[PDB]
C-alpha cells in the first residue's frame, strides 16, 4: 500500500528503519490510517516525548502529505477514536495489546504500565 | 643439486634458506633474476605466503606471486555469488549472519561488530531457525507450521519491543524481553535487510530473455553493497563479464527465454579461468607456474613438486573428438606441450639449478617416488660422470656414489639438531635455536598453596554455591577462571526432544515452572506459544506424560505441605557473620521438594539447612521430596552439635579455598552406603569387602557403557589425565579424611 | 590347488592366484607384467605384444599404488639394462633372457615402455570408474564437468529430518502414541539406519506389501487385539478349566482381572497375565474352548511398526539423497560406482562394455579379498566371456579383515564356486623354519579349522637360504612361539589387561637390558648382532589397550611411539584449546575469555601467576595490549605467522619440550597450525574459519588427510601398532598381550548359505543370531591368523581364562568363544586343566610354555650421552636492492591497492560514494559518481567515427547494453554533439575535422631511470619554473628506481604542432560556474596533477627523439591540453578545458637528470 511512501519519507531522514519496520509488523494490512498512527507512534515514542495527541497527528502533514494519506477510506473518516477501535489490533487497554489509549493520547503499552505501576505506588 | 624432502612447508622453509644462501655467497645477485616454478600454484600458495610474511625484518626479501585465479577480492566475489545462489537457499541463520559479516555489506546499512554481538545471541535465543515465509516453507512441499522462522522471530522481537513479556501472548506469540531499551534499531536495521532480501527472492523468480537480463546485476550490486577504494575495481570487472556474456547471446540472436540457474553457474566458470600476471617482473622474486611459450633467460631456475602423478598435468579428450584417432603433425598436446616445457626450463637457466619433490611420506614414513623426467635426468648425470676419488672401480658403483652424493635428503622437523649443527647445511632461523638446543625448563604443577585468610562476614548463598561443586567453585570463585565452552550454535532443526543437557536445562525450568499447582492449560498455552514444545500431538505427549508424573508427585507434597514462612538469619559463629534468607521453613520441620533425582549433595543442602537452623532455633525433621520414592531423614539435634559441625564446614570452607579440596560427595556416598552402616559404625577390614566398596566407589566414579561417570569431567581432565593408583589411594584417604564429615553426618 | 610358476601361467580366460602370507604379491605381479608387456610363454602366452597404456591393474591403496608403480618402474629399467648387456645375476631375468630371442627388439621395447610409463595404468577402483563415466558420458548419461563433494551427513541428516517432518506431523495422538515408546526420533532414527543408509541395498526378509498404509497397520492390529476380547468377553463367566493345587489360587483373580480390564483398547501393550493361558503354558505344567487356540493365534506372532517405518525410511532418504545431489550438480565415490553399475546392467551396456573391453583386454584385480558385490558383478559383466581376453584375479582369502570397510567374503566365495580354475604358492621367503612349522602345527590340528568350506588350509615351506635362522638367549637357543598362561580358575579384563601389560614391560625390558651388553643375539647362521629398541614392537588392536600399555612400559622407564590411530586430530584436547585461544583472540577485550585463555593448560601458568595477573592493572593493560597486536599480525598476515610469534614470544615450543609427553602435543599444534592456515587461505573472514574449526571438532572424520603424523623418528623407539594397519609390514620380535578377548555381536545381520546374497531380519529370531555370531568367529579367525603370521623370529602371546558371565564360578569357561580358545579345546568347552593339558600336549620342541609371575627389579640403565654444541649461520650484509617498476602511484597514495592489478585500464582517477540527488530534470552534471561511470565516459570515445555526425541508434545501444536506464539518451546524444566541437587552442580545434590518418589513441611508454630519484631533487626544479608550483607538498615519493608506466589518452597533429589531450570525469559540479578557470586552476594543486605535465611531455619527446629525424622542441611541441567531461556547455567558449605549454628547458634539464 503505502510502503514505497514510508520509505521514501526514510529517504528524507525523518522515519527510521525500526520506525517503519514495526509500524509494518503491528498493522499488517490495516488501514492506511492505522499504519500511519502506528509509524507517528513509534517516532514520537523513540524521540522520547509519552504524549501524542490526536489533533497533532491529524494537523501536522509533516513527515509525508497526510491529508492525501488519510483520504484513502470511504470520504474523510475523522472518528480516531471509532477508527482505533475498529482495528482488531487495537482495544481500550482492558485487552493485552500494545497501543494503549487512555487520556485522549495514544501510546505504547509499557509506558502505560510504567505509569500506572508509579502511580499506584505514589497512591 | 637435488633435495629430497618429505612435507610442502618444508620444501618452500628449505629453498628459503638456500636462497638467502646463494644471495649471501654471491656479491653479484638481485632477486630479480630468481624464478621458482611451482607445478601449480593453488596448493602452495598459502605455505609460500606464510613463510614469506613470517621472515623476520633483518632477513626479509620481497616476493610477488602470479598466475593465480582471478579472484583477490574473495569476500566479495563469493558473497556476490550467494546473492545471485537466492532462490534455492534454506536461509539458515548461520548463512545470513555468514552475509552479515563482510565488512562492506556491514557498512551498507550501517552496522559494527559492537551491534553483531549482540544480534548473535538475539537470533540464538529468540527461536530463529528455520526459512523466512510460509512460502518459503510451502515452496519445499513440507507442512506450513508457521513456528520458528524468521518472520516469526521478528514479530516477537518487535512484540517484545512493543509490550513486556509478563503480559501472556496477545496473538499466539509470546513477547520476547531483552530487546527493549535503546538498542533495537540494529533489531529494525536487520528486519529492513530481511525485507530487501525477500523483494529481490521474489524478484528473482521467473525466467526473462536477455533483454531484461540486462540491468540486474547492476541493480543488484547499486541495492546491496556499497562501493569503496578498492571494491570498485571488482565491481567494474564483474560487470564487464556480466554485459559481455549477454551481449555475447544477444548478439548471436537467440529469441527463447532462460533461467538464472544458467547464467549464474556459466558466470562463476568463466570467473575462474582468467588470472592476474601484472606483478610478474616488478622486481622482487618471481613466483609464477609452468606457462607454454614462455622462456625467458634467468640466472637462476628452481622447480617444486615433481612428484609421481602431479607432473605433467594431465588432460583427457573428450571422447567424440576426430583429431585423437588420426593424428598428424600440427596437432598439439598437453603432455608433449609440458614435456617440451621441461627441456625449455633446463636450457633457459644459466648458471645453477634447484630441484626439489616429496620423497617420503610425512604421516607413516612410507616411500615416495619422483618423476619419470627427474629421474631420467638424474640416471644421465650418474651415467656421464664419475667422482675424482675411485678413478676405476665400477661403472655400476661408480654411478651409485655419484647418485648418493648428489642427492640430500633433508630432516623431518624444523627443531632437529642436524639442522643447526656446523657444515654446508645450516639454518638461518634463530627462533627454534633453544628448542633445539635444549635449553629449557619443564612445567610445574597446576595446584600451589594460595594464602587465603577467612573475612568477617560469609553469606550464606556463597556457602551454598561453594558447596554445590567444591573443585568447580573452587576454580570459579577464588581465581575467577570457568572453562566455559564454545557458545551453542544455532541448531539447523526445530526442538523434536527432549534429552540430554537439552532435558536437564530446559526440562529443569519447565518443570520447576510447573510445580505451582495453578492451572495448567494457560501454562501449557504459554508455554507453546513462546514456541519451545514438539509439534502438535508429541508436544501434547510429553506435556500430558509429565503432568501424570508430577501430579503423583504433588500428591505426597500436599499430603504434608502445610504452609509455613521465610525467615532471615543473622548468627556469629567463629567470629564470622553468617547473613542469609531462609526458604522454605515451617514449624513442622524442613519439608522441600526439587524436581530431580535423589542425591547427597541435595541431602547436604537440606543438611546443612537443618544445621543452620537449629543453630538459630530449629526443632523438626528434615525430609525434602524426590522423584522415584525420594525421602531424606534426621531427627533433629542439640545447639552443641549443631554448632561443632557449622564450626567445622567453616573450617572445611576456609581450607577449600587455599588448596583445592578433594570432595566427591556421589561417590563418597556410595561407598558411606557401602562400608558404613547404621548397625555397626564401624568400617569393614575384610579385604573381599572392601574390594567390592572400591568396586561401587569407582562404578560411582566412572560409568559403564550405558552410562556417563562423575569422573568424566573437564576439571578433573584438567586437573590429571589418569586415575593412577597412587592417587586414587590417595582419593580414598583425602575421603576418609575430609570427607568425614559427610561420612559422620549422612548415614 | 596347483604349484604356481610365474613362467608356465596360461594367459587365456578366468584365472585365480591365492598367495600365502609373506610370499611376495607384489614380486609376482611385475613378474605377469613383464610377461605380458613381451608377450612370452610360447603356447600359454597371448596372441599379441600389448603396451604400457593396455594394462589395467586396480590397485587397493594409494600408497599401494605408488610403490608399485615405483617397483614397475625399476624392474623395467633393470631388465632393459640386463637385456643391453646380456648378462644377469637373477634368476628371473637369467630365465627371461634365455627365453627371448631377440634382445635389439626387447631393448626398444623396454625402452619404449619406460618413455611411456608417465602415463601408466596402475589405478584404483574409483579412478578407473571416473575416468569411463567421463569418457561414455553419451552411453552412461552424465554432465562434461562435476564438482565432487565428501559430506554426507548432513545431507543424510536433512533427508531423515524431511521424513520426520512429512511422515510424523500428519499423524494423531492415538498413532504418536504409539510410535512414541517404539522410538524417540530422528536421532535415534539415524542411529539405528545410518549403517543400512549407504552401500548396496539389503534383501529384506519377509517384506510387508506397498499396498499397506500405517493406519490400516494399527486397524488390523485393532482388529487382532478386539477379536480376542470379544471371545473373552463370550467366555467369562465359567470355569471349566484344569483343577490344579501346585499352581496359584488367585486365577479367579486372574479372570476378574481380565474382566474389569476389558473396558479400552486404547493401549498397544497387553496385560501380563494371558501368559498362562496358551497351549505352552498348558503342556509344560483339556481343550473345551477355541479360545484356548485364539490366544495362541494371537501370541504366535509379534506386532510392531518398525519393520514398516524402517522399509519406507530406507526406500525414502536414499532417493531424496541422490535427488538432492542431481539437482545441485555433485557426484560421489559410492553414486559413481552405482552410475556405472547401472549404465552398465541397463539396456545401454553393450557397447558400453564393447568400449571397454576394446579398450583394456585384460585385467588384474589386486587384493580380491576385499571385493563389493557391485565390483563383481561389473567385472564379471565386462569380462566373464569373450575369449582372446583375459583376467587374473588376486586375493589371499585368509586375511580378510576389513568387513567394516564394506568388503564382502561371500562374494569372494561365489567368484571361487564359479572360477573353474585354482592355483596357490608354497614357499616363505620371510618367517624362520621353526616358526612355519609352529604355525602349521597350530593350524592343523582340526578339519576345516576356519569353519567353512571352500577355505582349505594348506601346509608350506620355508627356502633353503634361510635354514640358519635361529635365536639364543644367554647360551642356549630359543623355540620360536610360546605362550604364558594366568595361574588361577576365574579372571577378569582389567586384571588380565593389567597383569599382562606389567608382564610384557618386564619382559621387554629384561630383554633390552640382557641385549645391550652384546649377549642377547640375533644370530643368523654364523653373523651376529645386539637388539636395540627398533626390533620390539607390540601388536594391540584397540586405542584403549595401547594406552595402557604404553603407561606401562613408561613405568618401567621405556619410550614408546604409536603408529597406527585411525581417528583424526580435530577430536584431542588440541582442537578445543585452540578454539578456546582463537576466540580469545578474535576479541581480546573480554576479561573472562582472556583469563580462560591466561589459565589453559599448555601456556604453562599456576595459581599464583593468575593471582598476581588477576590483582594487578598495569600487568592486565599489557596482556591486552600484546594480544591486539596479536590480533593485528592475524588481520595483517594470515594465522601461521600470529601462532608463530606467539609461541617464539611466549616459549611454548622449548616447554612443551623440556616437559616430558609434550612432543606428541608439539606435533598435534603444528598440524592443526598447518590445516588452520590452509582452510583460513580458501575462506574469505574469521569468524567463518573459526566456526569451521568449531564444525569440524563436533564432527571428528576418519578421511584419508586429517590423519595423525608419527611423533618423532630420532631414536629408534618400540612400535606399539594396529593389527589393521599392521598388514604387510614386518618386525622381528612380536609380542600378543590381548589375544584372549573377544566381543558378542547382537545385531541381525546375515548372509544366506545357499545363494550367498546378504538378508536383513527386523526380527528377534535366533537363527539370525547365530548365523552372525559364526561369521563374527570367522573374521576373529582370520584376524588371529594375520596377527600370529607377522612375526618373523618369535611370537609371544598370553593366554588366560577369561570369564565374563555374571555368575561368578560353575567350572566351565567361555573361553571357547574366543578365536585362540576354539581352536585350542577343539570346539568344546573344557576347565583349566583341560587347558593345561592341551597346551601341554603341544609342547614339542618349537613350542613353550610358562606362568606369567611379576618380577620387579630395576626400571632401566638410560646410557646418557652428550654429543656437542651448536650455532645458528649469520647474515652479513643488505638482503636485496629498491629496483621497482611504478605507473604513476608514488604521488597518489596508497589506499588504493590491488584494483591497479585487477583491472590495468580502471579509471583509477575517479572516486567516491553516490548519494540521491535527483532532480526531476535530467543534465549531464547528474551522471552518477564512481569509477565505473567514469570508465564507461571514457571508454566511449576511443572508437568514434569523428568526421561523420553521431548516430542517435549508436548511444541507444550502448547506454542499453552498458547496464543504464535507457532515457539517458536525449541528454547524452547532445552531450556528444556539444564536447566534439570545442574551440580548444585556436587551431586543431573542433575535433571532427581530425581525420583517422592523424590520430593514434592508447599510447603506452617506459622510461627506464638510474641514479636514485630524490623526491626533494625532483621538486627543487619544478617549483622554479612554473607558477602553478606555489602549492608546494613536496616529497610524496620516495627513492625509486627502474621503469615507468603510463596511458596517453589521445595523440593529433595539425601541420605539426602535436598535442596531449585527456578525458577526466569527477565530481558532481551542479552548477556549471564550478567549472571555471580558477575552480579547475584550484583543482589542479588540490589533486597535484600538475606532474603528469612533465612527465608525459618528457615521454613524447623521448619518442619524438628517435622517430623524427632533424626534430626542434619549439617549432615541433606545442603543448598539452586538459578537459573536463562534466561541465561543456554549447555555446560558453573556454569553459570547462585548461591549456599549458611547458618551459624548454625543464625538459632538457629533467631528460638527463632521468637518464644520467
Amino acid at each position: 500500500k503505502l510502503q514505497k511512501q514510508l520509505l521514501e519519507a526514510v529517504e528524507h531522514k525523518q522515519l527510521r528503519p525500526l520506525d517503519v519496520q514495526f509500524a509494518l509488523t503491528v498493522a499488517g494490512d490495516e488501514h492506511p490510517a492505522v499504519t500511519l498512527a502506528a509509524a507517528l507512534l513509534s517516532h514520537d515514542a523513540g524521540e522520547g516525548h509519552v504524549c501524542l495527541p490526536l489533533s497533532r497527528l491529524e494537523n501536522n502533514e509533516a513527515s509525508h502529505p497526510l491529508l492525501a494519506t488519510c483520504v484513502s477510506e470511504i470520504g474523510e473518516l475523522q472518528n480516531w477514536e471509532e477508527c482505533l477501535l475498529a482495528s482488531q489490533a487495537v482495544s481500550r487497554g482492558d485487552e493485552p495489546t500494545p497501543m494503549i489509549l487512555c487520556g485522549d493520547r495514544l501510546y505504547l503499552n509499557r509506558m502505560w504500565c510504567n505509569e500506572r505501576t508509579v502511580a499506584r505506588f505514589f497512591n | 643439486t637435488f633435495h629430497v624432502c618429505h612435507s610442502p612447508q618444508r620444501e618452500v622453509e628449505v629453498l628459503h634458506d638456500r636462497l638467502l644462501a646463494m644471495l649471501e655467497e654471491d656479491p653479484t645477485l638481485t632477486p630479480r633474476d630468481i624464478i621458482v616454478m611451482v607445478a601449480d600454484i593453488d596448493s602452495y600458495s598459502p605455505f609460500i605466503q606464510a613463510v614469506f610474511g613470517s621472515a623476520p625484518a633483518d632477513r626479509y626479501l620481497p616476493y610477488a606471486i602470479s598466475d593465480r585465479r582471478a579472484r583477490q577480492s574473495h569476500p566479495v566475489l563469493e558473497a556476490f555469488i550467494s546473492l545471485l545462489s537466492l532462490p534455492d537457499s534454506r536461509f539458515v541463520s548461520e548463512d545470513v549472519l555468514a552475509l552479515l559479516d563482510v565488512p562492506v555489506l556491514a557498512a551498507r546499512f550501517d552496522i559494527t561488530e559492537e551491534g553483531l554481538r549482540y544480534l548473535r545471541q538475539w537470533v540464538n535465543e529468540s527461536g530463529i531457525r528455520w526459512g523466512i515465509d510460509d512460502d518459503n516453507v510451502r515452496e519445499l512441499e513440507l507442512p506450513a507450521t508457521g513456528q520458528h522462522t524468521w518472520r516469526f522471530g521478528l514479530t516477537r522481537m518487535l512484540l517484545g519491543y512493543a509490550m513486556e513479556s509478563a503480559q501472556g501472548e496477545w496473538q499466539s506469540v509470546l513477547p520476547y524481553d531483552e530487546s527493549s531499551g535503546l538498542i533495537a534499531e540494529l533489531v529494525g536495521h536487520l528486519a529492513s535487510l530481511l525485507m530487501q532480501l525477500n523483494i529481490w527472492r521474489r524478484g528473482l523468480a521467473q525466467e526473462r530473455p536477455l533483454e531484461e537480463w540486462l540491468p540486474v546485476c547492476r541493480d543488484m550490486l547499486n541495492a546491496f553493497f556499497l562501493p569503496d577504494a578498492e571494491t570498485e575495481a571488482a565491481m567494474t570487472l564483474i560487470e564487464q563479464q556480466w554485459q559481455a556474456i549477454i551481449a555475447e547471446g544477444l548478439g548471436a540472436q537467440y529469441g527463447d527465454a532462460v533461467p538464472l540457474s544458467l547464467l549464474r553457474d556459466e558466470l562463476a566458470q568463466r570467473l575462474d579461468q582468467e588470472r592476474i600476471s601484472q606483478r610478474f617482473l616488478a622486481g622482487p622474486v618471481n613466483i609464477c607456474t609452468l606457462m607454454p611459450m614462455r622462456s625467458i633467460p634467468f640466472k637462476v631456475v628452481c622447480l617444486l613438486g615433481m612428484n609421481d602423478g602431479v607432473y605433467p598435468r594431465q588432460l583427457a579428450p573428450l571422447g567424440f573428438d576426430l583429431m585423437s584417432q588420426k593424428p598428424k603433425r600440427g596437432d598439439r598436446s598437453r603432455r608433449d606441450d609440458d614435456r617440451y616445457l621441461f627441456l625449455e626450463a633446463l636450457i633457459s637457466a644459466q648458471q645453477k639449478l634447484y630441484i626439489s619433490y616429496i620423497g617420503r611420506s610425512i604421516q607413516d614414513n612410507s616411500e615416495r617416488f619422483p618423476s619419470v623426467l627427474v629421474q631420467e635426468l638424474i640416471d644421465y648425470i650418474g651415467q656421464s660422470h664419475y667422482l675424482p676419488g675411485d678413478e676405476a672401480l665400477n661403472c655400476d658403483e661408480s654411478e651409485a656414489r655419484v647418485k648418493a652424493h648428489l642427492t640430500c635428503l633433508h630432516t623431518r622437523m624444523p627443531f632437529d639438531p642436524q639442522n643447526y649443527q656446523p657444515g654446508e647445511r645450516q639454518s638461518y632461523a634463530r627462533e627454534w635455536l633453544p628448542a633445539a638446543s635444549q635449553a629449557g625448563k619443564a612445567h610445574s604443577e597446576f595446584v600451589q598453596p594460595l594464602p587465603f585468610t577467612l573475612p568477617e562476614t560469609v553469606p550464606l548463598e556463597t556457602l551454598q554455591r561453594f558447596w554445590a561443586h567444591p573443585v568447580r567453585a573452587f576454580f570459579q570463585m577464588r581465581l575467577q577462571v570457568n572453562f566455559r565452552t564454545e557458545d551453542s550454535e544455532i541448531p539447523d532443526t526445530e526442538p523434536f526432544i527432549l534429552e540430554g543437557l537439552s532435558r536437564y536445562q530446559i526440562n529443569q525450568q519447565l518443570l520447576n515452572a510447573l510445580v505451582e499447582q495453578d492451572d495448567a492449560e494457560r501454562l501449557f498455552r504459554r508455554f507453546r506459544a513462546a514456541g519451545d514444545l514438539p509439534y502438535g500431538a508429541f508436544g501434547e505427549i510429553f506435556w500430558e506424560t509429565q503432568c501424570q508424573e508430577m501430579q503423583q508427585l504433588a500428591d505426597r507434597v500436599i499430603a504434608c505441605r502445610q504452609p509455613g514462612q521465610s525467615m532471615e538469619i543473622d548468627l556469629a559463629c567463629n567470629g564470622v557473620q553468617i547473613t542469609g534468607w531462609l526458604p522454605q521453613v515451617q514449624p513442622d520441620g524442613l519439608l522441600r521438594w526439587r524436581p530431580s533425582l535423589l542425591s547427597v549433595a541435595q541431602g547436604m543442602q537440606l543438611w546443612l539447612e537443618h544445621l543452620v537452623y537449629c543453630a538459630s532455633g530449629g526443632n523438626g525433621e528434615s525430609r525434602l521430596f524426590l522423584r522415584k520414592d525420594g525421602e531424606w531423614r534426621f531427627p533433629p539435634l542439640a545447639a552443641e552439635q549443631a554448632l561443632h559441625y557449622l564450626s567445622q564446614l567453616i573450617e572445611g570452607y576456609r581450607e577449600g579455598m587455599s588448596a583445592p579440596l578433594l570432595v566427591l560427595p556421589e561417590s563418597g556416598g556410595a561407598w558411606l552406603k557401602t562400608c558404613y552402616d547404621a548397625q555397626n559404625d564401624a568400617m569393614l577390614d575384610d579385604d573381599s569387602t572392601l574390594q567390592k566398596a572400591r568396586t561401587k566407589f569407582l562404578q560411582a566414579y566412572e560409568g559403564n557403557m550405558m552410562v556417563r561417570g562423575e569422573g568424566d569431567d573437564i576439571w578433573y581432565q584438567r586437573l590429571w589425565r589418569q586415575l593412577t593408583p597412587e592417587t586414587m589411594e590417595a582419593i580414598v584417604e583425602q575421603s576418609q579424611r575430609f570427607l568425614l564429615p559427610l561420612f559422620r553426618f549422612n548415614q | 590347488a596347483e604349484t604356481l610358476d610365474p613362467l608356465r601361467l596360461p594367459l587365456q580366460g578366468e584365472r585365480l592366484i591365492e598367495a600365502s602370507a609373506g610370499t611376495g604379491k607384489t614380486f609376482t605381479i611385475a613378474a605377469l607384467y613383464l610377461r605380458l608387456l613381451l608377450g612370452l610363454g610360447g603356447s600359454a602366452a597371448f596372441p599379441r605384444p600389448l603396451t604400457v597404456e593396455e594394462l589395467l591393474v586396480v590397485t587397493f591403496t594409494e600408497a599401494a599404488t605408488a610403490e608399485l608403480r615405483g617397483r614397475i618402474r625399476s624392474n623395467i629399467h633393470e631388465l632393459r639394462i640386463a637385456c643391453l648387456r646380456e648378462t644377469t645375476d637373477n634368476p628371473l631375468y637369467e630365465r627371461l633372457l634365455e627365453e627371448i630371442d631377440d634382445k635389439a627388439q626387447a631393448a626398444q621395447w623396454l625402452l619404449l615402455a619406460e618413455r611411456q610409463m608417465d602415463e601408466a595404468a596402475v589405478f584404483t577402483i574409483h579412478g578407473f570408474c571416473q575416468r569411463m563415466l567421463n569418457l561414455n558420458a553419451f552411453e552412461s548419461g552424465m554432465l562434461f564437468e562435476q564438482q565432487l563433494i565428501e559430506d554426507e551427513s548432513l545431507l543424510r541428516y536433512q533427508a531423515c529430518a524431511d521424513f520426520w517432518r512429512r511422515h510424523c506431523y500428519p499423524l494423531p495422538r492415538e498413532i504418536a502414541q504409539v510410535v512414541f515408546e517404539t522410538w524417540k526420533g530422528p536421532q535415534a532414527l539415524l542411529r539405528d539406519i545410518n549403517r543400512y543408509l549407504q552401500g548396496e541395498a539389503p534383501v529384506i526378509k519377509a517384506p510387508p506389501p506397498d499396498d499397506e498404509t500405517l493406519a490400516s497397520r494399527h486397524a488390523q492390529i485393532v482388529a487382532r487385539i478386539d477379536t480376542v476380547k470379544q471371545q473373552w468377553r463370550d467366555a467369562v463367566g465359567e470355569l471349566d478349566a484344569l483343577i490344579e493345587s501346585s499352581g496359584i489360587d488367585r486365577r479367579k483373580f486372574n479372570r476378574s482381572n481380565q474382566a474389569k480390564w476389558i473396558d479400552k483398547i486404547s493401549a498397544w501393550a497387553e496385560e501380563e497375565t494371558n501368559s498362562y493361558q496358551l497351549p505352552e503354558s498348558l503342556e509344560k505344567f483339556t481343550p473345551r474352548h477355541p479360545l484356548f487356540e485364539a490366544i495362541d493365534q494371537l501370541l504366535a506372532e509379534p506386532l510392531s511398526i518398525r519393520d514398516l517405518v524402517i522399509t519406507r525410511a530406507l526406500a525414502e532418504i536414499r532417493e531424496t539423497v541422490a535427488r538432492e545431489k542431481r539437482r545441485r550438480g555433485e557426484l560421489g565415490f559410492d553414486d559413481m560406482l552405482s552410475r556405472l553399475d547401472s549404465a552398465l546392467r541397463s539396456e545401454s551396456g553393450e557397447v558400453l562394455a564393447a568400449a571397454i573391453r576394446t579398450r583394456f583386454p585384460v585385467a588384474m584385480i589386486d587384493e580380491f579379498q576385499d571385493t563389493d558385490p557391485q565390483q563383481y558383478r561389473i567385472f564379471r559383466r565386462i569380462w566373464h566371456h569373450q575369449p582372446e581376453t583375459a583376467l587374473l584375479l588376486i586375493g589371499d582369502p585368509k586375511q580378510a579383515i576389513y568387513a567394516f570397510r564394506g568388503a564382502d567374503i561371500f562374494t569372494y566365495m561365489k567368484a571361487r564356486s564359479e572360477v573353474h580354475a585354482h592355483y596357490t604358492l608354497d614357499t616363505n621367503w620371510r618367517s624362520a623354519p621353526g616358526m612355519v612349522n609352529s604355525v602349521n602345527k597350530l593350524f592343523s590340528q582340526t578339519d576345516d579349522a576356519f569353519m567353512f568350506r571352500e577355505i582349505p588350509f594348506i601346509p608350506v615351506k620355508s627356502a633353503g637360504k634361510n635354514q640358519a635362522l635361529r635365536f639364543v638367549f644367554k647360551g642356549e637357543t630359543q623355540p620360536a612361539m610360546k605362550m604364558w598362561l594366568m595361574e588361577g580358575e576365574s579372571c577378569g579384563v582389567g586384571d588380565y589387561q593389567s597383569t599382562m601389560a606389567q608382564v610384557c614391560a618386564a619382559q621387554i625390558r629384561d630383554w633390552l637390558q640382557a641385549g645391550q651388553r652384546g649377549e642377547a643375539l640375533l644370530m643368523n647362521g654364523d653373523d651376529a648382532r645386539p637388539v636395540r629398541a627398533s626390533d620390539i614392537s607390540v601388536l594391540v588392536r584397540s586405542r584403549q589397550e595401547a594406552a595402557q600399555v604404553r603407561d606401562a612400559l613408561t613405568l618401567l622407564e621405556i619410550p614408546s611411539v604409536y603408529l597406527s590411530n585411525r581417528d583424526s586430530v580435530f577430536e584431542t584436547l588440541e582442537a578445543q584449546e585452540m578454539l578456546w585461544l582463537l576466540q580469545a583472540v578474535m576479541t581480546p577485550e573480554r576479561e573472562n575469555t582472556l583469563r580462560s585463555a591466561l589459565a589453559t593448560s599448555m601456556m604453562g601458568l599456576n595459581a599464583l601467576d593468575i593471582e598476581t595477573l588477576n590483582n594487578d592493572e598495569h600487568a592486565w593493560d599489557v596482556v591486552v595490549e600484546e594480544f591486539d597486536g596479536y590480533r593485528q599480525i592475524w588481520r595483517k598476515r594470515g594465522v601461521m605467522p600470529m601462532l608463530r610469534a606467539l609461541m617464539s614470544a611466549r616459549n611454548i615450543a622449548e616447554n612443551l619440550l623440556a616437559t616430558a609427553g609434550g612432543e606428541r602435543r608439539l606435533t598435534d599444534i603444528l598440524h592443526i597450525s598447518e590445516l588452520l592456515q590452509e582452510a583460513g587461505t580458501q575462506l574469505e573472514s574469521e569468524h567463518a574459519l573459526v566456526r569451521w574449526l568449531s564444525q569440524h571438532i563436533l564432527e571428528p572424520d576418519s578421511n584419508a588427510s586429517s590423519q595423525q603424523m608419527r611423533l618423532e623418528s630420532d631414536k629408534h623407539l618400540v612400535q606399539i601398532v594396529t593389527i589393521h594397519k599392521s598388514k604387510g609390514l614386518e618386525y622381528p620380535l612380536v609380542w600378543l598381550p590381548f589375544i584372549t578377548n573377544f566381543r558378542v555381536q547382537e545385531q541381525a545381520f546375515y548372509h544366506d548359505r545357499h545363494s550367498f546374497e546378504a538378508v536383513l531380519d527386523l526380527n528377534a529370531a535366533p537363527e539370525s543370531v547365530d548365523l552372525a555370531e559364526a561369521e563374527r568367529l570367522a573374521e576373529d579367525l582370520r584376524l588371529l591368523y594375520v596377527a600370529l603370521t607377522r612375526s618373523v623370529w618369535h611370537c609371544s602371546l598370553g593366554v588366560a581364562p577369561l570369564v565374563r558371565r555374571r555368575g561368578d564360578k560353575k567350572g566351565d569357561t567361555d573361553v571357547h568363544q574366543s578365536a585362540l580358545g576354539r581352536l585350542l579345546q577343539k570346539g568344546e568347552p573344557q576347565d583349566a586343566a583341560g587347558l593345561r593339558t592341551c597346551i601341554e600336549a603341544l609342547c614339542d620342541d618349537d613350542i613353550a610354555w610358562q606362568t606369567a609371575q611379576t618380577g620387579d627389579n630395576q626400571p632401566w640403565q638410560v646410557n646418557d650421552v652428550s654429543t656437542a654444541e651448536l650455532n645458528a649461520k649469520t647474515l652479513q650484509r643488505l638482503p636485496g636492492d629498491n629496483w621497482r617498476v611504478t605507473s604513476y602511484s608514488g604521488l597518489q597514495q596508497r589506499g588504493h591497492g590491488i584494483a591497479q592489478d585487477l583491472m590495468p585500464r580502471l579509471d583509477v582517477d575517479a572516486a567516491g560514494v553516490a548519494s540521491v540527488v535527483e532532480e526531476p530534470t535530467l543534465t549531464p552534471h547528474q551522471f552518477p559518481r564512481g569509477a565505473s561511470p567514469g570508465t564507461f565516459l571514457h571508454s566511449l570515445f576511443e572508437d568514434l567515427d569523428f568526421t561523420q555526425p553521431v548516430d542517435p541508434n549508436w548511444v541507444r545501444e550502448k547506454l542499453e547494453l552498458g547496464g543504464f536506464e535507457s532515457q539517458w539518451e536525449p541528454v547524452l546524444t547532445e552531450w556528444i554533439t556539444a564536447v566534439l566541437q570545442a574551440p580548444l587552442n585556436e587551431t586543431g580545434v573542433s575535433l571532427s575535422q581530425l581525420s583517422a590518418r592523424n590520430k593514434q589513441v592508447e599510447m603506452e611508454f617506459y622510461l627506464p631511470i638510474s641514479e636514485p630519484l630524490i623526491a626533494s631533487q625532483l621538486d627543487t626544479l619544478i617549483r622554479q619554473f612554473d607558477p602553478l608550483s606555489a602549492g608546494c607538498p613536496p616529497l610524496e615519493f620516495m627513492q625509486v628506481r627502474g621503469m615507468l608506466k603510463g596511458f596517453i589518452d589521445l595523440v593529433f597533429r595539425h601541420e605539426g604542432r602535436y598535442y596531449l589531450l585527456d578525458y577526466k570525469s569527477n565530481w558532481l559540479g551542479e552548477d556549471s560556474s564550478a567549472y571555471t578557470q580558477q575552480a579547475m586552476a584550484a583543482a589542479m594543486q588540490a589533486h597535484r596533477y600538475d606532474l603528469q605535465y612533465q612527465l608525459y611531455t618528457l615521454a613524447l619527446h623521448r619518442y619524438l627523439r628517435h622517430r623524427i629525424a632533424d626534430y626542434d622542441y619549439e617549432h615541433h611541441f606545442g603543448g598539452v591540453i586538459y578537459l573536463f567531461l562534466r561541465g561543456v556547455d554549447k555555446e560558453h567558449p573556454q569553459q570547462g578545458i585548461y591549456t599549458t605549454r611547458p618551459n624548454a628547458g625543464l625538459i632538457a634539464l629533467m631528460d638527463e637528470m632521468f637518464a644520467g
